[PDB]
RNA sequence: CCUGUCAAACUCCAAACUUACAGACGCUGUUUGACGCGGGGAUUCCGGUGCGCGGGGU
RNA sequence: AGUGCAAGAGCAAAAGAUGACUUGACAGUGUUCUUCCCAACGAGGAACGCUGACGCGAAAGCGUGGUCUAGCGAACCAAUU
RNA sequence: UUAGGCGGCCACAGCGGUGGGGUUGCCUCCCGUACCCAUCCCGAACACGGAAGAUAAGCCCACCAGCGUUCCAGGGAGUACUGGAGUGCGCGAGCCUCUGGGAAAUCCGGUUCGCCGCCACC
């Protein structure tokens, strides 16, 4: 389905499995990437990914990013390179859809999204001076798969 | 002491509003009250600062608009120093106006109409889209600004 | 000070842990004085179902009734260190069990503005194993 | 709402804070109120018996009479005017 | 203690020293509370009144103050209680006080105990408390009977300093027959 | 220990705000009689829009 | 934790557990609120009084059913006191 | 209050800890079961009677902030949110200005190791 039907944070927050069920499982595979054993603090670079509207990222669309966001990473720094990118949202507003007529329209679960208020930080990587540029072009990729428009901001970074 | 003068219409705002505006005398578009200056007539003029123009006036213009539009509390009456005297506890327009503004007496307390029933100020104002600071004619104003008014109003 | 700090027993009681009665009897000999029933909670699959019922007895000695019940009961066992209560208290097994403690533990037991005891006036193991060693009988 | 019960959606109001958790002091179930005094009507979670219908929490009434033990408070629905039954563990003076 | 959640019980009922379900109770009558306290070597009989700031006491009476009047016995048992309520009593009784309710505080409803003992000289000071009559011990346990027999069984004085080998419960009547007294100073 | 996120049917917190009663000012009423009380006669019980807050539904 | 049953709420020298005694789940007549916010409307419901009789307790006191909010029904007709 | 009884507010009072304190005084632990009373077994408790001993508990007194809590300073923050107004901006979701209010988390620094009432009493 389009992002048409849930991009926009309309509803009520939706959330509390104890009431819903037959929720979708989440598409994303992995919120930890990189070398997920070393620190933030041990790179000297920092490069996260800003959301400039607040929306809402079904997470089919997180993966979606995620996924040929840092498969780039993996491309030009080598399955085992030196970095360590992080996703720290998770799905956790429940989608439905009313699939009859109007009579009984309250939907049936279809899926996840993750509500993300505009200026947060949807990523973030961490990677040393030199794969600075692989990691910004690991990003211009990523914000292609989500619904906003994005900023790639410079958490440290004075090499430039 | 300040002058409070409705800019805009009734219809449409809220009545809550449009009561307390009626509660400080003040029934039509142009008119004018002088309101003192307390905690209980602050909530008031806060309340309505979206649909009047207000500020302390200077005690030359104050006089320049009793003159030429303060009433008796019944009667075509001009209020002249003569009048003022020959009934308030004053001696003249300079005098009562002090006083209003020293916040002593009251229009009412002398047998004035608690209205200054203005005229359109001369040369339009600046607008009741917005308020002062945005450059329009709403809300709290300059002593100077309020001046600029309520001359432009004689 | 070491007066009201020396030990003492508050209690012995001595316990059959059966499941369904007539092994009061021996009690009643080998203590002096009157046992009581032993009930329980939560049906059990070993045939345990009925709650309130006879499971056991047991029999509460104070002063001498106890004293005396020991002078014999202690030689029939063989103490050991991971025997004991971490507030000076041990049991061997019929059970029999002793309860230690320091002079005024009234202030606990009472009704009237009780109290609980404060960590350092309870007593320890080591000072059970010694206070009971210092009366006939080996330690270890 | 969903149901037309006296407690229907009093979650909130009947309930107290954690650390006002159970039983309730003596002094307030016993205060003796005189006839015209305003009261303040609010119950107390903590006591079961004598409190009047949870609609009128935060009412401000005067005491006209007493019934029993129990108080006879007046005050004014909307614009009906009531005579609400209830006991000290239910009331403040007010001011 | 442990956080915010926690809930720590009223200070009077921490110290175990008030029972207010069963103070409550009590406080409804609207009488005063004939506050009735025991101590090893004491025994106290408190008159107590409700007050803004607290409870209000008009009239005490206790067990050491009973040699102010020619005490020269023990003052922890059923002469003594009784006494000292009577004496309660009638301080009370000079203080417009005419009706109470036994608080027994945290003590026990036992039979012919010195509460009810104390209760007991209370009401014969003139005072009206509920009372079961049958619940109250009897006059001579009340003099000392049951604890002069007891020194029959001697062999060992029942006393340390001596007030007496044998002991005089006729001293009870001694006193309480000076407390009838209108003069006395209260 | 360190680190990454949530809640219409969660809450250690917590507004704006709404709301009971009273006082004050304002306003109003005592020939325009308010507040309130009793009685006669209705119409009405298809609503709509803007805005604020919503719930459902792409 | 337990407290019969939804959910939310109340409760710890108790409203929970045990023991014993007891049968107030009694008769009758009211006040108030609710039912129906405001604002008229029945049955039903609840809190709170009074009279009579009981139960327990040393006593204050507690018991007009089960801790609170669901478990309910007009006339006509029939039976019964 | 050189140690007590009844309380109100019901953690600023909790939790944890250190130090001091008692010859006929107080409170206790304590000593003891003939009686009133008592334990589904125990004078443990409850109840009764009494001082040989003790200040080790308790309790009272002084003090400690590590945990919990109350309030305060500064920082966060006039930020989040928000009552009123706008022919202000944005395709839009939404944002902004003016006016009146105004948090929470957290951090650092103080406070807090109870306060007050009546009665009795070297
Ligand atoms: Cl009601
Ligand atoms: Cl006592
Ligand atoms: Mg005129
Ligand atoms: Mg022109
Ligand atoms: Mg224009
Ligand atoms: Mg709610
Ligand atoms: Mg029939
Ligand atoms: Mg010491
Ligand atoms: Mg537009
Ligand atoms: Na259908
Ligand atoms: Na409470
Ligand atoms: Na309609
Ligand atoms: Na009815
Ligand atoms: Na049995
Ligand atoms: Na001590
Ligand atoms: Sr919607
Ligand atoms: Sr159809
Ligand atoms: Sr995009
Ligand atoms: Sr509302
Ligand atoms: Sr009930
Ligand atoms: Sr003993
Ligand atoms: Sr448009
Ligand atoms: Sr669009
Ligand atoms: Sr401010």
């Amino acid at each position: 389905k389009p992002a048409s039907m849930y991009r926009d944070i309309d509803k009520p927050a939706y959330t509390r499995r104890e009431y819903i069920t037959g929720i979708p499982g989440s598409k994303i595979a992995q919120h930890k990437m990189g070398r997920k054993q070393k620190d933030a603090d041990d790179y000297p670079v920092q490069i996260s990914l800003i959301v400039e509207e607040t929306v809402q990222l079904r997470h089919g669309s997180l993966e979606a990013s995620r996924l040929s966001a840092n498969r780039h990473l993996i491309k030009e720094l080598g399955e085992e390179g030196d970095y360590k990118m992080t996703l720290r949202k998770f799905p956790h507003q429940v989608l439905r859809e009313n699939k009859d007529g109007m009579r009984a329209a309250f939907g049936k679960i279809v899926g996840t999204a993750a509500r993300v208020q505009a200026g947060e930080q949807l990523f973030t990587a961490y990677c040393n001076v030199e794969d600075a540029e692989h990691v910004k072009e690991a990003f211009r990729r990523a914000y292609n798969k989500i619904t906003p428009s994005c900023r790639i901001k410079v958490e440290r970074g004075e090499e430039l | 002491m300040h002058a409070l003068v409705q800019l805009r219409g009734e219809v449409n705002m809220h009545t809550d509003i449009q009561d307390t505006l009626e509660m400080l005398n003040i029934h039509h578009v142009n008119h004018c009250t002088l309101v003192p200056e307390t905690d209980a007539y602050r909530g008031m003029v806060a309340k309505v600062n979206d649909f009047v123009a207000f500020g302390e006036p200077s005690q030359e213009t104050l006089e320049t608009v009793l003159a030429t539009r303060a009433e008796p509390l019944e009667g075509d009456a001009d209020v002249d120093d003569e009048w003022v005297a020959e009934h308030t506890d004053y001696d003249d327009i300079s005098g009562l106006a002090f006083a209003l503004l020293s916040e002593e007496t009251t229009l009412r307390e002398q047998g004035l109409s608690p209205t200054l029933r203005l005229h359109p100020p001369r040369g339009g104002h600046d607008g009741v889209k917005h308020p002062v600071k945005e450059g329009g004619q709403l809300g709290k104003h300059d002593t100077e600004g309020i001046d600029d008014l309520l001359e432009a109003m004689r | 000070f070491h007066e009201m700090r020396e030990p003492r027993i508050e209690k012995v009681v001595v316990h059959m842990g059966i499941g369904h009665a007539n092994a009061e009897d021996i009690l009643g000999e080998i203590t002096g004085q009157m046992p009581v029933r032993t009930k329980a909670k939560r049906t059990v699959g070993e045939f345990d179902i009925r709650e309130g019922d006879p499971i056991g007895a047991k029999v509460t000695l104070r002063d001498e009734m106890a004293e005396e019940f020991l002078q014999t009961a202690l030689p029939l066992a063989e103490l050991a260190t991971s025997q004991f209560d971490d507030t000076g208290n041990f049991s061997f097994g019929l059970d029999v069990t002793v309860n230690l403690v320091r002079p005024g533990y009234r202030v606990a037991k009472r009704d009237k503005a009780s109290r609980s005891i404060p960590t350092k006036h309870r007593l320890n193991p080591a000072d059970a194993v010694a206070f009971i060693e210092s009366t006939y009988d080996v330690e270890v | 709402p969903s149901s037309n019960g006296p407690l229907e959606g009093t979650r909130g109001k009947l309930k107290n804070k954690p650390r006002d958790r159970g039983t309730s002091p003596p002094q307030r179930a016993v205060e003796e109120f005189d006839d015209g005094e305003k009261v303040h009507l609010k119950i107390d979670p903590s006591v079961p018996n004598g409190r009047f219908h949870p609609r009128f929490d935060g009412q401000t009434g005067t005491v006209e009479g007493k019934q029993g033990d129990a108080y006879k408070v007046d005050i004014v629905d909307g614009g009906k005017e009531k005579t609400i039954i209830v006991t000290a563990a239910h009331l403040r003076r007010q001011e | 203690a442990t956080g915010p959640r926690y809930k720590v019980p009223m200070r009077r009922r921490r110290e175990a020293r008030t029972d207010y379900h069963q103070r409550l109770r009590l406080l409804k009558s609207g009488k005063p509370r004939l506050v009735a306290r025991k101590s090893n070597k004491h025994v106290r009989a408190q008159l107590v009144t409700l007050g803004p700031n607290g409870d209000d006491t008009l009239a005490s009476a206790h067990s050491s103050d009973l040699a102010e009047y020619g005490w020269e016995a023990p003052t922890g048992n059923m002469p003594s209680a009784y006494l000292t309520g009577l004496l309660a009593g009638l301080r009370a009784q000079e203080a417009g006080v005419e009706e109470a309710v036994l608080d027994i505080g945290l003590n026990s409803p036992t039979p012919g105990s010195k509460v009810f003992a104390i209760q007991e000289g209370a009401i014969d000071a003139g005072l009206d408390i509920p009372h079961n009559d049958d619940v109250l011990a009897d006059w001579q346990r009340t003099r000392g009977a049951h604890i002069a027999e007891y020194d029959e069984q001697l062999e060992e004085p029942l006393y340390s300093g001596d007030f007496d080998a044998a002991d005089l419960p006729e001293h009870f009547d001694e006193l309480r027959e000076t407390l009838l007294d209108g003069d006395i100073e209260l």
